[PDB]
């Protein structure tokens, strides 16, 4: 649902209610309902409320970034002129109520009004089709309200504690009913670890094996369990069939429960599911009594001793420049590391400080909003000043925003508060102009055929072997190996077979392929599709939106696109390789980067020599071929780190990265084929998109790739 | 001065005891005002009666486990706990329930004086085995609301007495929520929406009437001021 | 829009236009602050759109040299003595010399108690430097700071981001109807009031001879008298009230220099935006989620934010070949319950209340000629209507506004005036509303911190104390710890601090923390106003102190403890909230982005002449942009129908446009789409364009 | 100060301004 | 099916509606071909009866024909063909 | 030539095609939301844009 | 305590009243006094001027020549004035003073049943040229009603509309103290601070809120 202002509502469905009411004899004619529209009558309240019955109605916010910047509600008639929004839409919509307004468009045709009911309806919207990690999260209060509902606290009013000799334990209760009595009264706390006995509430897993065997259902049977009220009220909102959780419900754990729910669970339930789970955290995020003064911001006793220690620190290294043994730059350096050293000393102090009951403590401790770095900044030591051109100032500021600032320090912080101001606004521009290229790069890569009967494909790494022996998990499995389907069958040393090919290759899937001992499986992906137009359903595999598999004429290429351009604006460069926005644009540009690195060409030992202002290498091959000579490497280049670090007389690669920076791709393309330059332009795009804590599912990269290798040269006429 | 719309009291029921009642349409702000004192109410003013000690031979300062029964004594508190009374008699009223050897006790096996009665027969309580035998005394009053366990100032008299928290109130548990529906051509009323559970003893419809009543004649209290004092009227029924 | 807006507009430094660089000729260093900045242009003060950084507002002390350069004063220290001597610098001056702290330790002798000294270098660099060599000093704090940033309390305590808003948003308040004085505040918040130019001030000293609304006369003590003539109600650019109220009584003697009434925004001849409203900053049932805040009906109905808004509606009669347009009533095919509010000049009558689309001034304009249907003849037959030979084109009150007339202002040429050539008859009318505060309405303090009504729920439901007193307004404690705009909740404990009164008990010496603290400041009465300048205020140990001691005002009730937090009734639920919440005074401003001037729909309006798209804009009836960019979300979901119908019958296909509507009359379906009309036109321009494009069926 | 008419607003001030704005 | 009721426009759960066709786009075209039989129904009523028929699920007071479709989609009322 | 006439270098492209006599399909996106025609996506395909409906035979022998 | 609760009074100051009610069942102390409280500063019927007409001026946004004040905030000025009436059709109020001097809420002319309860509250000040006659519209009414349109009703164009807030309750309060002893002997004993604008007595508004609330209970008490 969605609210919506009585008059824009009367000025948007004009014919509608004009039918509507001519019809009903309250207008003789189209003409006097019009008038009776204009003028305002009463009877055209009745008849507007009456046609806005089940007519969808879609809201925008511009800009529209994403696919969810569209979102189809039904209205509802409110008071005043606000639209009213759904809290939990928020996110996915990126609106804020600062002010930002948005537009309602109003669909006409029984074909629109069914897509804007089926396709486009905000409760069928909840993962987000970039990575899949739900968008109709419950937010910063939800949240906090949520965590705090579910708090185990020790030594609580009305805990449990076991007795004997003179009296029973005295914590046990007998219903959830019962304890809500008790709570009611000053007996029994929320948060207080309890006993109780449940009958509507499946129990976990392993409890459920242990007691219940193998016909282990929630409503009949009774259980113990050993949990606080908080936590029976929060697993009441749960569907029926939903284990116990009985977990401190941090972001990331209801995080996972949702996606759980989303992935095993109808859209109604879970749609109806986050409902509740709003509406339960909004009613204890004002329970919970966040709020914040200047008691609550205490700064560390030790503080002044270590603003003192580094002082000294600093002291001799300016006498020691003042001697000239120091240049400005050594000097200015080693005054930024031990600034640095003692801005991460005042923060551990600080932490060690602050109790975790703390409103602020609490505050970024629920993933609500924040992180330690703007606390530290609050009180303790704000941190080191930037400068216009980019440097750090060697003399920082020592107090911090609780303390109060003085003239200059405040001047500095304002130096660079507005250089971060104002490179937002270029690089947002930047970011839409990169989105709009990529549209219109991949417009044309569409979902035709259901399966392209394919067998090649794209190897993923999948949990590599430890030296030691073990499977360690891969750490980037949900991007690149979750939502694919199979190329070959995972045996395991030529024994029975794990995962079957053509399979979804889910979490079951991931978790038996990693204890069946299999670290390397070959998916079906867009780059290998034999389709002549688009691609094949089956290649492109589940669609991160819906959680199934793909649709069969769903545009992924336009999905792709902007899944990729909308969180730009969260992209910043580092402290001569770029990592920021542009490095991603010049990547997504095949040209050459201002980096360049050199690669070899023929496997075989290497020979390093040390120029004059530049350094030379030479890749001596291991064949009958020519030594391959590189010229330019200057000295600012470093050189690479791979396996010992390189040196001279080595072994290596016959594309081996010879310096440091960043390989153009025409060059490793000419040398490793498609294939290596697919891997490398994949791996290189995500290590910089995801520096900044930002999840994006490989195969939307992999999109724009085979729109760029999808045209080959001509040598001869 | 009269409402021009009449609020209606309607229930639907849902299970053998279980309702909603919802009341509507209500001047702006008072679906909090009834629906709170309601609430409260409900659970805290209808009289009921419940256990309140117990002793059970077997156990003196072992408060883990009796024999002849393989399950804990805190099984049985929540057992017994858990147990629909009506008691007609405000002296507290002794329960006695004896059973031999292998088998299943329920409450059922209590053997009730006249004026207090049962009404969940088919209960479980124990599962005896190997020839047990299990003797087990009850204390059951009357009063109103939630009381937690009250200890037992015959320590030295009744050794084995255990207090036990107890479940009063005839009804378990009352939520309310409001609602704004039909607020436009109506001047913003709300809805008011209660859910209620109660014991099988008594019928959600009395323990409304009940505490409907207690509230009336509670806050008539305050209306016996001037016996003329104009506010609002209501209508014809 | 208010005194501080008009204040600094004028001393404000622009960057664009002849000579000057455009936003997309500027690039990212010079948007930047210098360190040649300070004393001169403030740091803070800049728009946040695409101009950030172009524009900028004047420093307080800044001058302008009689030879174009900026230029600051500093006092010049002498071998560690203070002199009193002020002297000006340039930014090239002040490289060659060693500028000081402006808050040092003097000790009155001049002498700096401690060598080192913050101190400013050539290339301005901050460093640590013996006194002895030192040659100057600021003149005073706040010189670095503009006078829009000068207001705000607290200004150490807050990010530049948010201080930088909280200054734009001082810009953008709305004069309420009584303008009640802050409690926390600043020093600059007078001077700003008495130099905008729109306070009465006594140019010579006297005894006033009479006092009145419409007029003030004062007597000189030179015999003769002088008559200030107060203007009342006036409309402002941008549509707002400038009432000026009288302050001085009949018999009271006023020096040279004194301000004599107050004008829209000001109480007692000083700076008042907004009103003093009582505040928790708990998170309450989600009502004031991401940054939105929620209202008491209080101040819904003691009228402590509501603003009168003033429009004025042009309307000319002029020459033409059809003859004249003639101001009359003589209205074609008109009602009588309509025309009931109309002199038989033709215009409403003063005092008369209109709403959007009634009528304004009757204005008939010969017709001329066109095709007389013959169903009109059919049309005339059957009742007698006369042909009607004009054309009723007057003025009416457009789409969503409403309100009483204030004033009506009739110019002509038989009134032998200066009109254009051309027009014979110009008549421009005044209309007024005392618009309330509602959702939607933009409330925000002076400390960075904004949002939207969220929602005005009543009294009944409001978090109060122990003494009863309900909340006004509550804001959300999520976005003050991770905005980093602590400042107001300090304002906020030194707010309820200066409300509720204070006095420290000096029976055994003053105490530790009082020390510094001024005397005077040691007993303040209930509802006492103070001061606070930004860079030199009250400290953290000072406001602890007071929050200490914090005198009741009627009953014995110290409602707020020790560390600020107090105790308050749920008038929800009822039952007491389990922890206590920071409350306190709160100093909150009404901004000029109401919902009513916000709000905008249409169904079927006009259309541009080349391409049949509607237009854009409040003023005609509008039509929202569907963008490439909505195109490619609409793209994405896989729906086709709905941006095809968006596209063509929506906003372009005309044939379709008008099948559309008869069909969703006539309760009929939706026909088919048609073919978009603007590309025909580009098809027409570009076979213009020497290319030859024709469409192939096969 | 230094206002015929200025309402009295005490002031955290610590140092004072040799010159008015 | 353990959800509770729903209500607004999501009377028929989504998830039936797909259970009964292959995908969401043939559903969507599904439901808008049958609102639109319906409505040219609602026209043709006092007139000749043509081929088409009107609702086969009773609608309530007055309502949508979208939502009539709907019903009918979710009661396995109504046959498609893919293209 | 339309879709790219539309995206980057107008006069270029549109020299360009015009030298070549370039014949556009008018099949993809772009063209197809320029021209008002059904974009080839989602409910546009003539799988989705050609589904046949009618009542089953039992359905309308119970009307 | 299987007693029944009682009311009595405690009259500090004329206006400013507290009621205790005890014994209370443990918890219901705080809902009952939100009970009241709500009902209290909600639904208390009462008397408040709803329009003025003065001779001179036709509208909201002048001012009439003589006085210090204008009309718009002579309005704000009335807005504080405490009139009680009994009967339920509205009755005119009179206002008439001509010459220098403070005019004051004592100066206006009550008729047969209305008193007014601020005859020292300020309203405007004249002087020589000062003459102010003015009307005003009282009638009972309950809670906050805004201002009416004149074109809605059959009024005079001089008519000019006043936001009207029927309310002569001030402020109310509720405070408890439960024992909660171990001998399940716990009990809640409500104490209600009810402080009114001298309109009626705080004992009357709460003899009100009580004859509000009952019958809406009965509501529930009828069902049976
Ligand atoms: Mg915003
Ligand atoms: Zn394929």
């Amino acid at each position: 649902q969605c609210g919506l202002p009585k008059l824009m509502a009367l000025e948007l469905f004009k014919p509608f209610v004009m039918k509507r009411l001519v019809d009903l004899n309250h207008a003789q004619n189209i003409k006097s309902a019009k008038r009776m529209v204009e003028r305002q009558r009463p009877q055209v309240w009745d008849v507007l409320e009456e046609v806005i019955a089940e007519h969808p109605v879609l809201l925008n916010r511009a800009p529209t970034l994403h696919r969810l910047g569209i979102q189809a509600f039904e209205p509802m008639l409110v008071e005043g002129k606000a639209i009213q929004l759904h809290p939990l839409v928020c996110e996915a919509f990126n609106a804020d109520f600062d002010g930002d307004q948005m537009a309602v468009h109003l669909p006409l045709s029984a074909e629109a009004q069914a897509e804007a009911r089926i396709l486009m309806l905000s409760s069928n919207n909840i993962l987000s089709p970039a990575s899949g990690r739900p968008l109709a999260m419950p937010r910063l209060d939800m949240v906090t309200g949520l965590y705090y509902l579910t708090t185990e606290v020790p030594g609580d009013t009305g805990e449990y504690q076991p007795a004997s000799g003179d009296h029973p334990e005295t914590g046990v209760y007998s219903s959830p009913a019962e304890a809500i009595m008790a709570a009611d009264r000053g007996v029994l706390s929320v948060r207080a670890k309890i006993k109780v006995r449940l009958t509507q509430l499946r129990p976990p897993v392993e409890i459920e094996a242990e007691l219940f065997g193998h016909s282990g259902w929630q409503p009949g049977d009774a259980w113990m369990a050993e949990t606080t009220l908080g936590r029976v009220m929060f697993n009441e909102l749960l569907p029926l069939g939903y284990p116990f959780v009985n977990k401190q419900m941090h972001k990331k754990v209801q995080a996972a429960i949702i996606n759980d729910l989303a992935e095993r669970y109808p859209m109604i339930v879970v749609a109806q599911t986050v409902d509740k789970l709003k509406d339960a955290g909004f009613y204890w995020a004002t329970r919970s009594g966040v709020t914040v003064s200047m008691a609550d911001v205490l700064v560390p006793p030790r503080k002044k001793e270590i603003l003192d220690h580094y002082e000294e620190r600093a002291d001799k290294v300016e006498k020691q420049f003042q001697r000239g043994a120091l240049n400005h730059d050594e000097r200015n350096e080693a005054l930024v590391e031990i600034w640095k050293e003692a801005t991460d000393e005042v923060g551990q102090a600080l932490r060690e400080h602050y109790p975790d009951d703390n409103p602020i403590i609490t505050i970024v401790d629920s993933g609500a909003t924040g992180n330690f770095t703007q606390t530290r900044t609050l009180a303790g030591m704000k941190g080191l000043v930037t400068n216009p051109k980019g440097e750090f100032i060697p003399r920082p500021v020592k107090s911090s925003f609780r303390e109060g600032l003085t003239v200059l320090e405040y001047f500095i912080n304002t130096h660079g508060a507005r250089k971060g101001l104002a490179d937002t606004a270029l690089r947002t521009a930047d970011s839409g102009y990169l989105t709009r290229r990529l549209v219109d790069v991949s417009q044309d890569v569409i979902v035709r055929e259901h399966d392209c009967q394919t067998e090649r494909g794209i190897v993923v790494e999948l949990a590599e072997r430890a030296p030691d022996g073990t499977l360690i998990r891969d750490p980037y499995i949900e991007t690149s190996a979750y939502a694919r389907t199979l190329g070959t069958d995972a045996v395991d040393e030529a024994g029975n077979v794990i995962v079957e090919r053509g399979q979804d290759l889910g979490d079951p899937e991931i978790d038996a392929l990693l204890a069946a001992g299999i670290t390397q499986v070959k998916v079906r992906s867009v780059l290998t599709c034999a389709t002549s137009t688009g691609v094949c359903a089956t290649c492109y595999g589940r669609s991160m939106a819906t959680g199934k598999l793909v649709d069969i004429g769903e545009a992924v290429g336009i999905v792709a696109a902007q899944s990729i351009g909308e969180p730009g604006t969260q992209l910043t460069m580092r402290t001569d390789i770029t990592g920021g926005l542009p490095r991603v644009q010049e990547l997504f540009e095949a040209r050459v980067p201002r980096g360049k690195a050199p690669i070899a060409d023929v496997t075989g030992r290497v020979r390093l020599e040390d120029g004059e202002r530049f350094y030379k290498i030479t890749i001596v091959p291991d064949d009958g071929g020519e030594e391959v000579v590189y010229d330019k490497i200057s000295k600012r280049q470093r050189l690479r780190v791979f396996k010992r670090v390189l040196s001279d007389g080595d072994h290596v690669e016959v594309g081996q990265q010879l310096m440091e920076g960043s390989a153009d791709p025409h060059e490793v393309l000419r040398v490793q084929g498609p294939r290596e330059v697919q891997i490398h332009l994949v791996r290189e795009v995500q290590e910089v998109y995801r520096a900044q804590g930002v999840s994006i599912h490989d195969k939307h990269i992999e999109v724009i790739v085979r729109q760029m290798l999808r045209r080959v040269t001509i040598i001869d006429s | 001065m009269l409402i021009s719309q009449r609020p209606t009291l309607s229930e639907d029921v849902l299970t053998d005891n279980r309702s909603q009642f919802v009341i509507e349409p209500l001047e702006p702000g008072f679906g909090y005002t009834l629906g709170n004192s309601l609430r409260r109410t409900l659970l805290s003013s209808i009289p009921g009666a419940a256990v309140t000690s117990i002793r059970i031979d077997g156990v003196l300062h072992e408060f883990t486990t009796v024999p002849g029964v393989k399950e804990d004594v805190t099984e049985i508190i929540l057992n017994l706990k858990s147990l629909v009374v009506s008691s007609e008699e405000d002296e507290p009223v002794t329960m006695y329930l004896r059973k031999q050897g292998p088998g299943e006790v329920t409450a059922g096996d209590i053997v009730p004086p006249a004026g207090v009665t049962v009404h969940n027969p088919g209960m479980h309580i124990a599962t005896l085995n190997d020839k047990g035998k299990l003797e087990v005394e009850l204390v059951v009053e009357r009063g109103r609301g939630y009381v937690p366990a009250v200890q037992n100032r015959a320590s030295g008299a009744e050794i084995g007495r255990i207090p036990v928290d107890s479940i009063y109130s005839p009804v378990l548990k009352v939520t309310y929520k409001v609602d704004a529906t039909r607020v436009e051509q109506r001047t913003d009323f709300d809805k008011l929406i209660l859910d209620v559970e109660t014991k099988n003893s008594i019928s959600p419809r009395d323990a409304l009437a009940s505490a409907g009543k207690t509230l009336v004649e509670l806050f008539g209290l305050a209306r016996e001021l001037n016996v003329e004092a104009e506010g609002i009227e209501i209508g014809p029924s | 829009n208010n005194p501080l807006s008009g204040l600094t507009h004028k001393r404000r430094l622009s960057a664009l236009g002849p000579g000057g660089l455009s936003r997309e000729r500027a690039g990212l260093e010079v948007r930047d602050v210098h360190p040649s900045h300070y004393g001169r242009m403030c740091p803070i003060e800049t728009p946040e759109g695409p101009n950030i950084g172009l524009i900028g507002s004047l420093s307080v002390y800044a001058r302008v040299n009689p030879f174009g350069f900026i230029e600051t004063p500093y006092r010049k220290v002498v071998d560690g003595v203070v002199s009193d001597e002020i002297v000006y610098l340039t930014a090239d001056e002040e490289d060659r010399h060693v500028v000081a702290q402006a808050n040092s330790p003097i000790d009155a002798d001049g002498r700096f108690v401690e060598p080192r000294v913050l101190v400013r270098r050539k290339a301005g660099e901050v460093e640590y430097v013996p006194s002895s060599e030192v040659d100057y000093m600021d003149v005073s704090p706040r010189q670095m700071v503009s006078v829009a940033t000068a207001m705000i309390p607290f200004l150490e305590h807050d990010d530049a981001n948010r201080a930088l808003m909280g200054a734009n948003m001082q810009r953008q308040a709305v004069p309420l109807v009584r303008s009640e004085a802050p409690l926390v505040g600043t020093g600059m918040e007078l001077r700003a009031a008495i130099d905008a130019g729109d306070v009465v001030v006594a140019e010579e000293s006297g005894v006033i001879e009479e006092v009145s609304a419409d007029y003030i006369t004062v007597m000189h003590d030179n015999g003769t008298r002088r008559t200030y003539r107060m203007r009342k109600f006036a409309r402002s650019n941008h549509g707002t009230c400038a009432n000026q109220c009288p302050i001085v009584d009949a018999g009271d003697r006023v020096e040279a220099g004194q301000v004599i009434a107050d004008g829209p925004c000001t109480d007692d001849g000083e700076m008042a935006l907004g009103k003093n409203l009582l505040v928790a900053i708990m998170p309450w049932e989600g009502h004031n989620y991401e940054d939105a805040i929620i209202l008491s009906n209080r101040l819904v109905e003691e009228d402590v934010l509501t603003s009168i808004h003033i429009e004025e509606h042009e309307i000319d009669a002029r020459d033409t070949k059809l003859g004249a347009e003639e101001i009359t009533r003589d209205i074609p095919n008109i009602s009588d319950e309509v025309l009931a509010d109309l002199d038989e000049r033709g215009i409403v009558r003063i005092g008369a209340e209109v709403r959007d689309g009634d009528i304004l001034v009757g204005k008939v304009t010969p017709k001329g000629e066109t095709e007389l249907t013959p169903e009109e003849r059919l049309l005339r037959a059957i009742f007698g209507e006369k042909a009607r030979e004009v054309r009723d084109t007057s003025l009416k009150v457009p789409h969503g506004e409403s309100g009483k007339v204030i004033g009506i202002r009739v110019f002509s040429r038989e009134d032998e005036d200066e009109l254009p050539a051309g027009v014979n008859e110009l008549v421009r009318v005044y209309v007024a509303q005392k618009r309330k505060i509602s959702d939607g309405d933009k409330l925000a303090g002076r400390h960075g911190n904004k949002g939207v009504i969220g929602k005005i729920l009543p009294v009944e439901d409001m978090p109060f104390l122990a003494d009863g007193t309900p909340v006004d307004i509550i804001l959300n404690t999520h976005g003050v710890p991770r905005r980093m705009n602590i400042g107001q909740i300090l304002e906020t404990h030194l707010g309820w601090c200066a409300h509720s009164g204070w006095k420290v008990d000096a029976a055994k010496g003053v105490p530790d923390w009082a020390a510094r603290l001024p005397d005077e400041l040691l007993e303040a009465q209930p509802n006492a106003i103070v001061s606070t300048p930004v860079f030199d205020g009250a400290q953290e140990a000072e406001l602890q102190g007071l929050l200490s001691c914090t005198l009741p005002n009627r009953d014995g009730d110290v409602l707020v403890d020790a560390d600020g937090k107090a105790m308050l009734f749920d008038g929800r639920s009822g039952e007491p909230f389990p922890y206590p919440v920071t409350v306190g005074y709160m100093y909150i401003m009404k901004l000029h982005h109401l919902v009513d001037d916000k709000i905008h729909a249409r169904s079927t309006g006009p259309y541009s002449m080349i391409t049949q798209q509607p237009l854009g804009g409040k003023a005609q009836f509008g039509g929202q942009r569907f963008g490439e960019m909505e195109c490619w979300a609409m793209q994405a979901y896989g729906a086709a129908y709905t941006l095809q119908e968006l596209l063509t019958i929506k906003s372009d296909d005309t044939v379709g446009r008008v099948k559309v509507y008869e069909a969703i009359v006539k309760g009929e379906n939706i026909p088919e789409p048609g073919i978009p009309e603007s590309f025909k036109v580009l098809l027409k321009e570009l076979q213009s364009l020497c290319l030859n494009v024709e469409v192939l069926s096969s | 100060n230094s206002v015929p008419g200025a309402p009295n607003r005490v002031s955290f001030a610590k140092l004072r301004e040799p010159l008015e704005v | 099916g353990g959800y509770d009721t729903p209500l607004g426009i999501t009377n028929p759960p989504i998830d039936e509606l797909l259970d009964r066709v292959s995908s969401k786009y043939a559903l969507v075209i599904y439901a808008a071909k049958r609102a639109r039989q319906i409505n040219d129904y609602y026209n043709q009523l006092g007139e000749g009866i043509l081929e088409y028929v009107g609702p086969l699920v009773e609608p309530g007071l007055q309502e949508k024909p979208l939502s009539i479709a709907l019903r009918e989609i979710h009661a396995d009322l109504l046959e498609h063909t893919e293209g | 030539w339309l879709s790219a006439a539309s995206f980057q270098e107008t006069t270029r492209v549109l020299t360009d095609a015009a030298i070549n006599c370039r014949s556009d399909k008018l099949n993809g996106l772009k063209e197809n939301v320029i021209i008002g025609k059904l974009i080839p996506a989602g409910t546009g395909i003539n799988r989705y844009r050609n589904i046949a409906v009618q009542p089953t035979e039992e359905a309308r022998a119970a009307a």
